[PDB]
RNA sequence: CGGACGGCUCAGUAACACGUCGGUAACCUACCCUCGGGAGGGGGAUAACCCCGGGAAACUGGGGCUAAUCCCCCAUAGGCCUGAGGUACUGGAAGGUCCUCAGGCCGAAAGGGGCAUGCCCGCCCGAGGAUGGGCCGGCGGCCGAUUAGGUAGUUGGUGGGGUAACGGCCCACCAAGCCGAAGAUCGGUACGGGCCAUGAGAGUGGGAGCCCGGAGAUGGACACUGAGACACGGGUCCAGGCCCUAC
């Protein structure tokens, strides 16, 4: 019977979005807690040692990390066991390198190689608002981070819109709205990576989810969750996927 | 015993080119380190030390073998990265 | 056979002397807290303590130590002996945070179990 | 207007353990039912029925579920009606869904 | 700061223990992330060390001296309760959050360290997330009638206490309800599943070794410290056994 906190992870028992040999050995790096969830993030030694190939020991990526080299949306960021998630931007000046992290249609979690000019930005969708004290507003984002905003301009902000900012001073630029046009990317479920435009959108009683419905480039229609869709753009991706 | 390089690659954040060579050797046994390391710095033109060669592996029936090797800029970093048993067992360093 | 070991905080020193007979009988009885004139006892500091002690001085007693080894606790009335769940001290040195443990100690008040006995002066 | 969309009662109710005008709170499932006892004081108990199927003769089965719930004065039911339950926190050892309202009532 | 993980075993348990779908608007959470703000003024002791020791050991007494991110106080921020108003936010649904007033109780902080002429590591308050748990419900999973009636805080209500929190969890008062031949209660047997063995299949049988969950640390009870234990290399008692002993 346990008697308090975990501190290990069974390799077996990882989550399925990464990429991981689950029979080579017993144990796994278990993710500390932070800016995302164990379900859609990954630990930085794994990106530093399997995803790219600058280490091949953990004792290497260690020394790499702590020798303040790799940056998270602009920080620089020296535990091995930070997460890593979706739409994360993970930048190496020595080389030159920059990368967005996306799901693939299976599900698993990618590096998608971007320019210098759009690793300066990085879209947050707003999933809740609150009223904190001095009669300001709280935005609380998918990375469970937060920004504060004025009464006068409380109108503009709503919690399935998304906000592009400037990310290591978090500075906002372009909102975009949930509308009936705009540019969705899916980040879960059965038709994760599948893009395209809004079409419909349904609510249901008592505490059921709302559903989208989208419109892909070939003209075939699908649905999936609202807190699923992520939207990129008015009718045009706003960055790259 | 003859050697064919068959890929460099670059670690700016470590410090080194890791080099993957072939090795041919026809009715010939094993070569040993020592030749090895001679055949390819004579070759690509580097430091002997500042050098240290990971493994040469024979597999079942080749003549073929395989090599990986490590070259560093400067040899406090080698030291500071690589663990001491390939030192000792190149001969770069005494126990 | 009571030995005593005598304390002067004034320079910090302590001497030790041996005792027997009616001077000892003198401390049963008497408890921790107690002032006592010296040449009741039947000694004088100056020749074998050391260098000049006023007269009219007075002999605490503060605690002591007994046949087996155990010492005596000031809270703990009587001539007899007494095992209690302790979380500090006199008696036990706890070593850890929040550790109790079940110690066997003397009671505040001399008896012939008693070996050495610790006072100090008073001036 | 709680989540669900029925009729809710004619009358106000001062109750704080009723949805309407109260504050028990509603959220989950909701099922209907029909009421077998009505004995205990602000308490009904409801059954509802439902085939289970067996692989190995290929058939079926029925059976009968009982649910204790909480019944409020505004919305009064009796022996035999009709009615429909939802899930709230626990009300006692054994309550923890509440009348919403009557669909029909009987003879 | 950690030692509450890792590791071992299946005695007990026919149960919301397990599996799956859901819920908490009825709860806690050190280490981590983001944002928004703070670090004011005063005190104290004591281990090491020195002088004496006691006891067979296990262990342990007195006196002198001295530090801190050790301990304490004052203030200010802040937290909680209640009453009266307003209507900014979220949500399917609010006195849940926000604003104003009032009466009160509790009550912070290490401006510490390193470098160097601003940076790195740390301290406290608030809002949220994450991680890890607690609690609730619907559905599903062995044998026996040569076991037929069982239940008395038992079933429910009103009002309270206690809890981190809902709750007969516990209390005072009022009633007579709850379960059952579609098998209650009682007894027997057994850790549960993913899985495994076999067979053309339908099916029959098993569930030690790997993963997830549960329970236990001679038997049986009870507590301290801590974010987290009634604690697997810690504590107290009874039973039971074993060992050292100058008894
Ligand atoms: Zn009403």
């Amino acid at each position: 019977a346990r008697k308090g906190p975990k501190r290990h992870l069974k390799r077996l028992a990882a989550p399925t979005s990464w990429y991981i040999h689950r029979k080579a050995y017993k144990w796994a790096v278990r993710p500390s807690p932070g800016p995302h969830s164990m379900k859609t993030s990954i630990p930085l030694i794994y990106i530093v040692r399997d995803y790219l190939g600058y280490a091949k020991t953990a004792r290497e990526a260690r020394k790499i990390l702590n020798e303040g080299k790799i940056l998270v949306d602009g920080r620089v960021r020296k535990d091995y066991k930070f997460p890593v998630g979706i739409m994360d931007v993970v930048s190496i000046p020595e080389t030159g390198e920059h990368y967005r992290v996306l799901p693939n249609r299976i599900g698993k979690l990618i590096l998608h190689p971007i320019s210098e000019e759009e690793a300066k930005l990085k879209p947050f969708r707003i999933n809740n608002k609150r009223m904190v004290k001095g009669a300001k507003v709280q935005l609380n984002l998918h990375d469970g981070s937060n920004h504060l905003v004025s009464l006068a301009e409380k109108d503009a902000y709503k919690t399935s819109y998304t906000v592009i900012m400037q990310v290591p001073e978090r500075q906002i630029v372009k909102v975009l709205p949930f509308e009936v046009g705009a540019y969705v990317f899916v980040t879960q479920g059965k038709n994760v990576a599948r893009k395209g435009k809004i079409v419909e959108v349904r609510q249901f009683p008592m505490g059921w989810p709302d559903v989208v419905t989208i419109e892909d480039e070939n003209g075939e229609l699908f649905d999936t969750l609202k807190e699923y869709a992520f939207v990129i753009g008015k009718d045009k991706p706003e960055i790259s996927l | 015993m003859e050697i064919k390089v068959t890929e460099i690659r670059e670690n700016k954040l470590l410090g080194r080119k890791e080099i993957y060579f072939d090795v041919l050797h026809e009715g010939e046994p094993t070569p040993s380190r020592e030749a090895v390391k001679g055949k390819l710095v004579a070759m690509l033109d580097l430091d002997p030390n500042t050098t240290v060669i990971q493994y040469i592996r024979s597999y079942f029936g080749s003549n073929v073998s395989k090599g990986y090797a490590k070259a560093y800029e400067t040899r406090e970093r080698m030291l500071y990265i690589e663990p001491e048993y390939i030192l000792v067992r190149d001969g770069l360093v005494q126990k | 056979t009571f030995k005593l070991v005598i304390s002067n905080p004034k320079n910090g020193v302590a001497k030790q002397v041996e005792i027997s007979g009616p001077e000892a009988d003198k401390l049963i009885g008497r408890r921790i807290g107690e002032e006592i004139p010296a040449s009741e006892l039947g000694l004088n500091l100056s020749e074998i303590f050391g260098e000049e002690i006023p007269a009219d001085a007075k002999l605490k007693i503060t605690g002591g130590t007994d046949k087996d080894g155990f010492p005596m606790r000031p809270d703990v009335h009587g001539p007899r002996r007494v095992k209690i769940l302790l979380s500090r001290g006199p008696g036990f040195r706890p070593r850890e945070r929040g550790e109790r443990r079940k110690k066997t100690v003397h009671g505040n008040t001399i008896s012939p179990n008693i070996v050495q006995v610790n006072m100090k002066i008073v001036f | 207007e709680i989540g669900l969309r029925v009729q809710p009662p004619a009358e106000v109710c001062n109750d704080p353990k009723c949805p309407w005008h109260g504050n028990l709170k509603i959220h989950g499932r909701y099922v209907e039912g029909i009421v077998v006892s009505d004995k205990g004081k602000k308490t009904v108990v409801v059954e509802r029925q439902y085939y289970h199927y067996l692989k190995k003769y290929e058939r079926y089965e029925l059976r009968k579920s009982k649910v204790h719930a909480h019944n409020p004065e505004c919305i009064n039911a009796k022996v035999g009606d009709k009615v429909l339950i939802a899930e709230t926190r626990p009300i006692s050892k054994t309550k923890s869904w509440v009348v919403v309202a009557v669909l029909q009532r009987a003879e």
